[PDB]
Order: C-alpha cells, then structure tokens, then sequence
C-alpha cells in the first residue's frame, strides 16, 4: 500500500529529476544550455485533470526538431505506466531488473533514438 | 509541449 | 489525499535525504566521513506499521553525545507531525514561509542545539 512512495523516492532522488522545471518555457530554457540526454519533471497532469489515480511524471529531451516529452503515471500500488496525453489511456511498464530509473532511462532513450533516426 | 503518444 | 505527494517530492529531492542510509551502522558511517548538520532517511516505522495514516521520515544528527534521531510523519493531507516513538503520540508542525524543508531544517537543527546545550 506504500509502494508508490518507494517508486517516487527512486525517481525524485535521481539527478535527472528537475524539481524547479515546471512550465514549457522553463523546459525550453533548460535545453538551451544543457547537454543532458533527458530530464524528468513534475507533470502538468497533476494539477490538470483526472481525480487522483496516478502521480504524473514527465520526461523531456531534445532532438534536432525540438523538445519532445513523454508522460508517465504511477498508481497507488506503485505500478508504472506510459500515458497517451491526447486520450489519457495508460500502458503498463514492467520494471527492469535494476529498478525504476533504469527502466525509465531505457524507455526514454530508446524513444529518443526512434525520433532521431526518423529525422 | 509535444508528447510522444503511442495509442 | 493529493497534497502528500508534493510534500514527499520536496523531501526526497532535498540534498539531506539519503535513500541509501537505512541502518544505524550506515548512519554512523555517514557522520564519520561527513560534516553535514543532519540527514533525512526512510523511517524504520514504515515497514511494520499497520495504521495507514502516515509516511514516516526520520532525521538523524550527531552531537558530542552521539547520534540522535527524530521521527516525522506526513499524513495524506500533506500535514507534518513530529512523533514520539515511545508513545506514538503526534505533534503537528506548521509549515514555515519557505516551505517544508525549511521547516524541517529549523525543527531539526534547533533540537540538535537544544541537546548540545544540555551537555
């Protein structure tokens, strides 16, 4: 019943998580100077819609055509999901052996790879 | 923000 | 029960929170090599707690006396409490203007100073 807090702990202590980056403007400003492969941040969906079934975390990264983001959700029992932001349908993500950040890193960087190869 | 959406 | 998730983000991202420090031996090992005023850690009361009410976060610090700890709890409303670990009685802690970590910093360091004077 408390596994959500352990998943949040794993995300929020990681250096990729940027607690002071909230708006789209701040994301653009961040990647103006940063060479980081991706960031994690507090998603807009937390204050936006739904009625408290997930805690929402967004990833952001930059390719040659601009900034791309991915929305993730954690449910009350600690399960991870990728979230389609246009339909809000969820898709479960199984945690890789080395843990949650190891999982998100693979989901984000492989997705960035698909984007870059299509450009 | 442009999001990566699958389904 | 929405606000607790944010409060937990403020705590987990803080430089004082040590996700890899769980045992008293690891607390002692940290203060043997570091000179920080305190750490925050995942409280031992989370594992065996039956009650559902709080997420428990412990603060530890080193006096000339030795290492002392304080147990804190955060309810679903994101409200902060200090917890007497012998009786389990809670004491509410209001949030200072600069936020949760600024409040914990004051409560922890003032308690440490209170202890050191009594020596």
């Amino acid at each position: 019943s408390e596994k959500i807090y352990k998943v949040m702990e794993e995300i929020f202590v990681d250096r990729h998580y940027k607690e002071n980056i909230r708006t789209g403007e701040e994301v653009k400003q961040y990647f103006s100077k940063s060479k980081a492969e991706f960031i994690l941040r507090w998603s807009s969906a937390n204050e936006s819609d739904t009625e408290n079934k997930y805690v929402f975390i967004a990833a952001s990264f930059q390719a040659s055509d601009g900034i791309h983001s991915i929305r993730y959700g954690i449910n009350k029992n600690g399960e991870l999901f990728s979230i389609n932001t246009a339909s809000n349908k969820v898709t479960p993500i199984d945690i890789l052996p080395l843990g949650v950040m190891a999982t998100l890193t693979q989901h984000i960087t492989q997705n960035k790879e698909l984007i870059e190869k299509a450009l | 923000p442009s999001y990566v959406n699958v389904q």
